[PDB]
Order: C-alpha cells, then sequence, then structure tokens
C-alpha cells in the first residue's frame, strides 16, 4: 500500500468513478462501527479493487461520504457528512491525494455533488435544503439556493450547459435551473404527482431530455421541451439509487437499487441485462472509457463487480 | 444561567466529539444513535441479512454519560407515514429499533421530527413504543414556526410563494403537533423542541405556542446576524422570543455549522448567556413563587381544617397585605371619631378569625398613627393558634386584647363592634367562606359598623395550557370518580399558559350584608371575545377587595397590588378541551351553590360548544360549613 494509505479500507462502498484513462476511483464509507468516517482510493488497475495493498493512492477523510464526482483528470469533489464540501488534488506522481479545500457552508450533511460542464463549477444539494453554487478556484459559494421544502436527494449538471442543472427533492419536485434567468428554478414533471425522485441522468446526446427514478422502482423518460412524460418501466422493486448513461452513440441506461440489483435498459427502457451480484444496496455505477461493454458497480457488500453487457 | 446543547448530524468519533462540544461549554449533545445514512432492510432478502454490528457499541461511554449527556436522534430516512408499504413497514421497524436502542442506552431524549402534516404513523409507532415497557424518557418533537413550505426562496418561476394573508395556513406547523400529540392521547413523555427561523412569523403564530410543553428551542446558527465586531448577535424580535423561552426554562438547542468562522461554536452560546444575564431580574413575586409555578396545589379550607403554625407563618410574610389592612383600619377609626372626642370615644374593634395576631397588631398600630383610642376581641376558632394569641395577650397586648376561643357564628359577644375586621379571604375571595363566617357574626356589629372588608369581587379569565391540563389529568386517585381531578379548582402560580380573554368580575360580596332575605347562592353568565385560534383548558379566577374606601387589595393582573404574595390565582379545569376560533366567544356559566353543611361551584361552557355542568351536587368537591 501507498504512503499515507489508510491500511484498511471501510465496508460501506458510496462511489465508483472511471477517469478518461480508464483509473477506477472509490468513495468509501464507515456507516457502523466505532469511528464514522471515510476514504477516497486511486484503481490504475480496477481488478485490484476493493484490494487495499494493489492501489496507485489512498486517503482519509473526517467524515463519511455520500457523494463524489471527478473534476477534470486530477480533481475530487466530495459530498460530506459533515456538512462540508471537500476538493481534493490528485499528486503530480499520482502516488497521493490531497485536501485543496474543506469548505462547511451546509447545515447538513452534504448528499449529492455535479460539476458544471466548464469544469470550474459545482452544484452541492443537501440535507439543509439547500443547493449551493461553487467556484472551484476561488473555493467559494456563489449562489444558495432554498427552493425545496424538503431534503435535496440529487442534482445533475447539465452535459453541455453551464448554466443549467437538475434537483430532486422529497418535496416532490424536479426542479429544472437556468442560473441565466432571474427565477433560476421552473418545475417539471409529469401530469400527476407520484412517489417521491430519488435520481435523475442527464441524456448524452439529447440535450432536452432526461431520466429520472423514483421511491418506488420507477425509471421515467422526460422530455423537457415537452415537460410531459413520455415512457415510464417498473424497474426496480425498492428506490432507484442511481442512473447512468453509457458512452456509446446511442447510450444504454444502467439503472440502481435498495433492491441490490442492477439493471441495464435499452432507449425504449426495455431490459437488456439484469445482475443480481450484490447482496446488499448497489451505491454506483460507471462504464469503462476503455472496453465500452465493460460496467462497473460498488455496493455495501463491498464489492466492485466488472459486469460485461451484452 | 442557560441549559445548552449542540445538536450534530456528524459524529466521527463519539468521545473526541462529545470532548470538543464539552469543551465549547455545551451541557448536551444531540446527535445520531445509528448513522444517519445507514438505511436498514428488515423484509427483503439479501440486505435484511446485512452482517452487523448494526451501530456503535454502548461501551464507548459511561452509563451516567448516556444518562444525561447524550439527546438522540430519529435517523432521516425513517418515514412511517410515506405513500410506498415497503417504506412505511422499514420505517415502522427502523422506528422501534432506533426507540428501543435509546431506552436500552437510558437516554435522557430522542428527538423525532414533525416536518409534515400527516404523522399519523409515526404516532402510533411511538404510542406503541411508550406503552411497551415503563420508562421516564421525553421524546422532544422537532417542529418549526414556519414550515419550510412557507419559508422557501421565491426562484420558482412557474410556482410563486403565496404573497396573499393566511392567518389559518401560517399557524398550520401548530396543528401537526396538536394532532401528533391528540393521537399519543397527551402523554406527559411528549413535548416540543421548537425550531427558530431566520424570519419570525407573524405574533400570533408565535402566541400558539402558548401554554405548550415546550422543553427545548432549537437556534440554527444561520438566523444570527453579524455585528460590527463579528460575532453571533440576534434581531431585537429573535431576542424578544428569547427572552419569553427563557421565561419557560427552555433547553436551548444549537444546530448547523460555524457562519462566524473568525470565532468559536462558544461565541453562538455567549451571545445566550448574555442575553440570559441582562435580563430584568426577579422582583419580591417573582422570588417568592419560585418552585411554585403550574404547581396545583388544593385550595386551604381553613374552616373546616385547622391550619398548621408554618402556614401562619407564611400569610405573615406579607407586608404590603397588613400595611394596606392598618391603613384601612387608620382611615376608618379617624372618619368614626373626630379629634375632640380622641380620649372619650374607645373603638370597639374585633378581629374575626385571628390567627396567630398580625391584624390585631395592625389595629394597634393604626390606634397610635390615628392616635385614636382602642378595644380589642381577637376571635378565632383554631385553637392551636389561641395558644399563640393568649401567649401573645399574656406577654405583650395585656388587658386591651380580649382573646375569645370561639367559632365567630357561635360566639355570643358581650357587646357591639364599631369595626369588625378579618382576612378570610382566599384565591377566589369566597372560597373559604368569607361570607357564611361574617353573615353569622354581623349581629353583634353595630347598627352603623364598619366591616374591613367592605366589599370583595371575584373575577374569571378563559385560558389555554396543554401543560395544565395534563397536570390536572394526572391528579387521578383510586377509590373516587376517574374523571374528579376536573370537577374541583387548583390554587396554582399559572406560568404557562395562555389568557384568551380580559377577567370579567363573576361574584361579588358587600358586608354588612343588609338583605332582609340573605342569600350567598349564585348565578352568573359570562362572555368572552376570543381573538385568536387556540384550545380552552379552563377559568383562571381572580379576586379584588374594598377593605376601606380606596384601601384596596388585588390579584387581578390589571390592577395587582405590588409586591404582595399571599394569594396565587385558582384554575377551574374543564374535563374536555374546546377548540376555541378567532372571532368566536367563550360563554362560561358559573354558579355558588350551598346546603346548611357545605357549600361549592358548579360551571359550564356553553358556547362555541357546550361542556357537561362540573362538580354537580358539588360530588367531586365541597367547602365545608
Ligand atoms: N387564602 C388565604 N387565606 C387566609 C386566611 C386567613 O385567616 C383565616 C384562616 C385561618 C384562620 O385562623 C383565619 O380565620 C379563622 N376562621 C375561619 C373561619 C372561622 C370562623 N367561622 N370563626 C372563627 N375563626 C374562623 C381560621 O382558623 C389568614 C391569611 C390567609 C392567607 C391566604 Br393566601
Ligand atoms: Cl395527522
Ligand atoms: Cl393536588
Ligand atoms: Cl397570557
Amino acid at each position: 500500500l501507498p504512503p499515507n494509505a489508510p491500511a484498511c479500507m471501510e465496508r460501506q462502498l458510496e462511489a465508483a468513478r472511471y477517469r478518461s484513462d480508464g483509473a477506477l476511483l472509490l468513495g468509501a464509507s464507515s456507516l457502523s462501527g466505532r469511528c464514522w468516517a471515510g476514504s477516497l482510493w486511486l484503481f490504475k488497475d480496477p481488478c485490484a479493487a476493493p484490494n487495499e495493498g494493489f492501489c496507485s493512492a489512498g486517503v482519509q477523510t473526517e467524515a463519511g461520504v455520500a457523494d463524489l464526482t471527478w473534476v477534470g483528470e486530477r480533481g475530487i469533489l466530495v459530498a460530506s457528512d459533515s456538512g462540508a464540501v471537500e476538493l481534493w488534488e490528485l499528486d503530480e506522481n499520482e502516488t497521493l491525494i490531497v485536501s485543496k479545500f474543506c469548505k462547511y457552508e451546509h447545515d447538513d450533511i452534504v448528499s449529492t455533488v455535479s460539476v458544471l460542464s466548464s469544469g470550474t463549477q459545482a452544484v452541492s444539494g443537501s440535507k439543509d435544503i439547500c443547493i449551493k453554487v461553487w467556484d472551484l478556484a476561488q473555493q467559494v459559494v456563489l449562489s444558495s439556493y432554498r427552493a425545496h421544502a424538503a431534503q435535496v436527494t440529487c442534482v445533475a449538471a447539465s452535459p453541455h450547459k453551464d448554466s443549467v442543472f437538475l434537483s430532486c427533492s422529497e418535496d416532490n419536485r424536479i426542479l429544472l435551473w437556468d442560473t441565466r434567468c432571474p427565477k433560476p428554478a421552473s418545475q417539471i414533471g409529469c401530469s400527476a404527482p407520484g412517489y417521491l425522485p430519488t435520481s435523475l441522468a442527464w441524456h448524452p446526446q439529447q440535450s432536452e431530455v432526461f431520466v429520472f427514478g423514483d421511491e418506488n422502482g420507477t425509471v421515467s423518460l422526460v422530455d423537457t421541451k415537452s415537460t410531459s412524460c413520455v415512457l415510464s418501466s417498473a424497474v426496480h422493486s425498492q428506490c432507484v439509487t442511481g442512473l447512468v448513461f453509457s458512452p456509446h452513440s446511442v447510450p444504454f441506461l444502467a439503472s440502481l437499487s435498495e433492491d441490490c440489483s442492477l439493471a441495464v435498459l435499452d432507449s425504449s427502457l426495455s431490459e437488456l441485462f439484469r445482475s443480481q451480484a450484490h447482496r446488499d444496496f448497489v451505491r454506483d455505477a460507471t462504464w469503462s472509457p476503455l472496453n465500452h461493454s465493460l460496467l462497473t458497480t460498488v455496493g455495501w457488500d463491498h464489492q466492485v463487480v466488472h459486469h460485461v453487457v451484452p | 444561567r442557560v441549559s445548552s446543547g449542540r445538536d450534530l448530524n456528524c459524529v466521527p468519533e463519539i468521545a473526541d466529539t462529545l470532548g470538543a462540544v464539552a469543551k465549547q461549554g455545551f451541557d448536551f449533545l444531540c446527535m445520531p444513535v445509528f448513522h444517519p445514512r445507514f438505511k436498514r432492510e428488515f423484509i427483503q432478502e439479501p440486505a435484511k441479512n446485512r452482517p452487523g454490528p448494526q451501530t456503535r457499541s454502548d461501551l464507548l461511554l459511561s452509563g451516567r454519560d448516556w444518562n444525561t449527556l447524550i439527546v438522540g436522534k430519529l435517523s432521516p430516512w425513517i418515514r412511517p407515514d410515506s405513500k410506498v408499504e415497503k417504506i412505511r413497514r422499514n420505517s415502522e421497524a427502523a422506528m422501534l429499533q432506533e426507540l428501543n436502542f435509546g431506552a436500552y442506552l437510558g437516554l435522557p431524549a430522542f428527538l423525532l421530527p414533525l416536518n409534515q402534516e400527516d404523522n399519523t404513523n409515526l404516532a402510533r409507532v411511538l404510542t406503541n413504543h411508550i406503552h411497551t415497557g415503563h420508562h421516564s424518557s421525553m421524546f422532544w418533537m422537532r417542529v418549526p414556526l414556519v414550515a419550510p413550505e412557507d419559508l422557501r426562496d421565491d426562484i420558482i418561476e412557474n410556482a410563486p410563494t403565496t404573497h396573499t394573508e393566511e392567518y389559518s395556513g401560517e399557524e398550520k406547523t401548530w396543528m401537526w403537533w396538536h394532532n401528533f400529540r391528540t393521537l399519543c392521547d397527551y402523554s406527559k413523555r411528549i413535548a416540543v423542541a421548537l425550531e427558530i427561523g431566520a424570519d419570525l412569523p407573524s405574533n400570533h403564530v408565535i402566541d400558539r405556542w402558548l401554554g405548550e410543553p415546550i422543553k427545548a428551542a432549537i437556534l440554527p446558527t444561520s438566523i444570527f446576524l453579524t455585528n460590527k465586531k463579528g460575532f453571533p448577535v440576534l434581531s431585537k424580535m429573535h431576542q424578544r422570543l428569547i427572552f419569553r423561552l427563557l421565561k419557560l426554562e427552555v433547553q436551548f438547542i444549537i444546530t448547523g455549522t460555524n457562519h462566524h468562522s473568525e470565532k468559536e461554536f462558544c461565541s453562538y452560546l455567549q451571545y445566550l448567556e448574555y442575553l440570559s444575564q441582562n435580563r430584568p431580574p426577579p422582583n419580591a413575586y417573582e422570588l417568592f413563587a419560585k418552585g411554585y409555578e403550574d404547581y396545583l396545589q388544593s385550595p386551604l379550607q381553613p374552616l373546616m381544617d385547622n391550619l398548621e403554625s408554618q402556614t401562619y407563618e407564611v400569610f405573615e410574610k406579607d407586608p404590603i397585605k397588613y400595611s394596606q389592612y392598618q391603613q384601612a383600619i387608620y382611615k376608618c377609626l379617624l372618619d368614626r371619631v373626630p379629634e375632640e372626642e380622641k380620649d372619650t370615644n374607645v373603638q370597639v374593634l374585633m378581629v374575626l378569625g385571628a390567627g396567630r395576631g398580625p391584624l390585631v397588631n395592625a389595629s394597634l398600630r393604626a390606634a397610635k398613627q390615628a392616635d385614636r383610642r382602642i378595644k380589642l376581641y381577637a376571635v378565632e376558632k383554631n385553637p392551636n393558634a389561641v395558644v399563640t394569641l393568649e401567649n401573645w395577650q399574656f406577654e405583650e397586648w395585656g388587658s386591651q386584647v380580649t382573646v375569645v376561643s370561639s367559632d365567630m357564628r357561635e360566639w355570643v359577644a358581650p357587646e357591639k363592634a364599631d369595626i369588625i375586621v378579618s382576612e378570610l379571604l382566599g384565591s377566589f375571595a369566597d372560597n373559604e367562606l368569607s361570607p357564611e363566617c361574617l353573615d353569622g357574626a354581623q349581629h353583634f356589629l353595630k347598627d352603623d359598623g364598619v366591616s374591613i372588608p367592605g366589599e370583595y369581587t371575584s373575577f374569571l379569565a378563559p385560558i389555554s395550557s396543554s401543560k395544565l391540563y395534563n397536570e390536572v389529568r394526572a391528579c387521578r386517585e383510586k377509590d373516587r370518580d376517574p374523571e374528579a381531578q376536573f370537577e374541583m379548582p387548583y390554587v396554582v402560580r399559572l406560568h404557562n399558559f395562555h389568557q384568551l380573554s380580559a377577567p370579567q368580575p363573576c361574584f361579588t360580596f358587600s358586608h354588612p350584608n343588609r338583605d332582609p332575605m340573605i342569600d350567598n347562592n349564585r348565578y352568573c353568565t359570562l362572555e368572552f371575545p376570543v381573538e385568536v385560534n387556540t384550545v380552552l383548558h379552563g377559568f383562571a379566577g381572580y379576586f379584588e377587595t374594598v377593605l376601606y374606601q380606596d384601601i384596596t387589595l388585588s390579584i387581578r393582573p390589571e390592577t395587582h397590588s405590588p409586591g404582595m404574595f399571599s394569594w396565587f390565582p385558582i384554575l377551574f379545569p374543564i374535563k374536555q378541551p374546546i377548540t376555541v376560533r378567532e372571532g368566536q366567544t367563550i360563554c362560561v356559566r358559573f354558579w355558588r351553590c350551598s346546603n346548611s353543611k357545605k357549600v361549592w361551584y358548579e360551571w359550564a361552557v356553553t358556547a362555541p360548544v357546550c361542556s357537561a355542568i362540573h362538580n354537580p351536587t358539588g360530588r367531586s368537591y365541597t367547602i365545608g360549613l
């Protein structure tokens, strides 16, 4: 194991993120036992994860990690239980993970982080009900929004627009945000207010469409420009934790749940693949930038699974 | 001083965290007992069989530390009233699990949120935990003054914030609490942890929490303004509410991260201690009535029972009361005997119910100050107090004072009196039976004689107090009516309550009573305009008395005699609380009834809704004649 790297990795795996070069980023939390903290790990060999001794870099954070995101190719943006948004930077040699900034602006657990299209700004959502826009360079909050009436479950930056992002909450709102407008959020959704939204994924090719998962295993296809829901399917038996699109020209949608399964769906939301590999909640999913049919999942069972999607 | 706690949703290492909050000056810590993000499954395989441990060990703290320093918190994903069945069932099982771990640990309090209108199943699961093992533990319902939906930034283009006045809508969170504690059947173990926002609501909304069991106040760091030196401070309005809450002796909870980063978490706390120390000090009445706040006591029945020595001693610890009696006798002697008669006219003064003699000495001080001559008869039925009187007359008073060990209604007096003086009044004026006692004595008063007191009037005001209603409810005794507690009045230093309308006079008595057909029985109808949305739990009683002319005593708050602390107010409860809406009138009916043997009160509310007639035939409560 490298220097500064913790001798042991925390059981609860929170995030799995493939970098453009192929190096896997790992977010971990200790959600039980004596100490409730976290760790950040780099795996230049994704097949060596979760093994601690066969890693490129590793660090320990003060509190657990609720959300993670690659900021470029060296930066790591962390949503902490501490109320902090943390930015860590990879070493010149990429052998250490050093803290750039740790800012305590949120009044409760920071649950969701998203990097804005340019890579200069970021958006965070919290249990404190706020949404904050961050200037990563100045290490400051530019805008704090209290649009929601309950905890912010998810925030997703639009692919190619630095002003646009999606947000969802336990207040049953899915908000479209344009910081260019005097009133930046706009309430969008289906004709009927159903089950609470739990996950969002912007479409990688159609910048006016997104997918949203709910608390009851339903996945929904939404055109923002038509503001009425077209397709929907009961994919999972429990809350949809995450939605991640394949890098493909015609993308595949990977769906995660508390039902402990992974589903891979086509354009019409039909089921292609299904993996019951996990024996605990599936927390993240990342498609390899190298082999496009290779999808990686992490759960609370401490399994780093590598699936081959047909 | 201030008892305060630190609210946290992140505790990486319990020992270091506790030490840090202790260093900062906090008395206790509010913290999760399971990891807030650690969602647990109880039904579906494989997540159900998740290897343990399910949380941190109890071994990490001493029993004393768990019992006194830790307030547990329900996990935020526990949603017993969710519209998703699977969630409802897992949240029920998770709620019991966490509540049971808190009970296992012996935690002194445990926080649960009220963050939506419907908490029916949250209440069912809590109620079921309270009825599983008898424990002392408190449940603090975290409720905001302003619901987050009514606090949200007006930034949603297609969903604007309401800019219109919504009197009842702005009071919505009080109803969340009311319904929750109604469902839970007014458990004494369920109190409020009132969370205060950056913008305070209209005063009516703050007033809705009056009379409610507030155990804690939650102050987010974000509501603190920054002063010129950079220290956390509060708005004059927030300061106003802190002073109300200090009088209620609530525990102050600091939630949120440090936003005055140039300082420490002890600076938020330092400001509260500053506000606490700088509040007005306790006056004579405020120091007297210290441990008596909302403590229910049986009204004294000095006619039926002989009062103890230490009861007359506290009775005597009231300089204002006796100064007033002195001034009343002083004024009367001067009006009764002119300066040219100041040596030929010796006034025959009678102290009727003389106790240990404070009105006998007050009569003597009055005669010396008036430079007039007096003859005194000290009448006392209590033989034990008569021992003090006879040792006083032998050792000091001399032949001037004639001690009579008799009931004033049975005493055959040798001569008539010019003035009869007495202190037979209770908190409701006539409740100790001063009318009956003086009526049976006025036969020995001269045809032109004076009674000190000459007149008295009782007053009633409608009140709201879920604290006192629950206090009365807890007065169930075996071998009597299960509801008799509500059909009797209590003497209490009414503290956590809300006066719903100004007091109005109830019964008046005049002495001497020149009626050819003397009737002490009464019937009075009172109509009380209520301008708030509230819940009626009873009627506060007070009194005013005219001793002589302009010399008066009063316990009516609007005319209260300054520095006089003999009588605390009376409280007449009602079996069932009554909902009262703004603009509605509370109509009460009060009766003063009697026999040859006993006297009592009966009462009933007839608007906005009817109550049962309370204490019919004096079945629950009588005053012995
Ligand atoms: N609520 C309060 N009631 C007070 C009453 C007091 O004086 C009363 C009570 C004690 C006392 O010494 C005396 O009058 C006597 N007393 C009664 C009835 C009566 C009879 N019929 N004949 C003679 N004696 C008779 C009886 O024994 C004195 C102070 C009081 C303070 C407060 Br606060
Ligand atoms: Cl309800
Ligand atoms: Cl009692
Ligand atoms: Cl009041």
